[PDB]
């Protein structure tokens, strides 16, 4: 959020004229908000549109932001924590697989112009099973490709 | 009978044809069968007795059996015969998967983040 402004006299509007005067529709792109309105703004002064200047250097330069190094794209993690992690999403599996039918059965028992509010107060598997399913099978997939080319790349 | 390994009744209905003379497929099929019998004893046997091969080939005597050596070449006299199996070549490499596998993780990536 930045803006710019200009004074203007008041003396000028005294002669029933008005300052900045028009010659193009470019300048009245975007609307003020109610609280400049509020404030003296147009009575007592005039925005001004805004533009920044970019270049190719800079830009070039400014997106190594976050880059990691060549080294944290190939360790491929302990042997150890993997499996407990494994193991623990296991088990939150099968117990939202437990829950699953006892809301599928009664899906339509109930009226369905009530149905929407019935899950304001308690999860549901169905939404809350899928993030389980994604984060697992992307650890996996990753954690078995990196062994794989790293078992040819050195020696 | 020559489907399965069944060899021996082959050769005692070729000496009883009640059709005709049939001699010239007969013949052909007897030069099949000894070979592929040779073909067989080649592999899981260590050691056999030299009479053992003419008793098993109807050939009995005949100084064929010198001869028919040195086509199956063999090894060794002294009444006996050797082979020799490796058969390791598939197992103790990983390196062989390396590339098959990274290619198959490759595809589930592919077809499991694109929009259809």
């Amino acid at each position: 959020v930045i803006d710019a402004f200009r004074l203007i006299n008041a003396n000028m509007m005294v002669l029933g004229h008005e300052p900045r005067q028009t010659t193009s529709n470019l300048g009245h792109l975007n609307k003020p908000s109610i609280q400049a309105l509020i404030h003296g703004l147009n009575r007592h002064y005039y925005s001004i549109t805004i533009n920044y200047r970019k270049n190719e250097l800079e830009q070039k330069m400014l997106l190594n932001l976050h880059k990691k190094s060549w080294m944290e794209g190939l360790t491929l993690q302990d042997y150890s924590e993997h499996c407990k992690h494994n193991e623990s999403v296991v088990k939150e599996m099968l117990e939202l697989a437990k829950n699953y039918n006892k809301a599928v059965e009664e899906e339509d028992k109930m009226t369905p112009e009530q149905l929407a509010i019935k899950n304001v107060g308690k999860q549901d598997p169905k939404r809350h099973l899928e993030e389980h399913v994604d984060v697992l099978m992307t650890s996996n997939i990753v954690q078995c490709l990196a062994a794989m080319l790293d078992t040819v790349v050195f020696k | 009978y020559l489907m399965e390994g069944s060899y021996n009744k082959v050769f005692l209905a070729k000496g009883n044809i009640p059709a005709e003379s049939y001699t010239f497929f007969i013949d052909i099929l007897l030069d099949t069968i000894r070979d592929e019998i040779a073909g067989c004893i080649e592999k899981a046997y260590e050691k056999i007795l030299f009479t053992e091969a003419t008793r098993i080939l109807f050939f009995n005597t005949p100084k064929k059996m010198t001869d028919y050596a040195k086509k199956r070449g063999w090894v060794l006299g002294p009444n006996n015969y050797y082979s020799f199996a490796s058969q390791q070549q598939k197992p103790e490499d990983t390196t062989i998967p390396s590339t098959e596998l990274a290619k198959q993780v490759i595809e589930y990536a592919r077809q499991l983040e694109m929009i259809v």
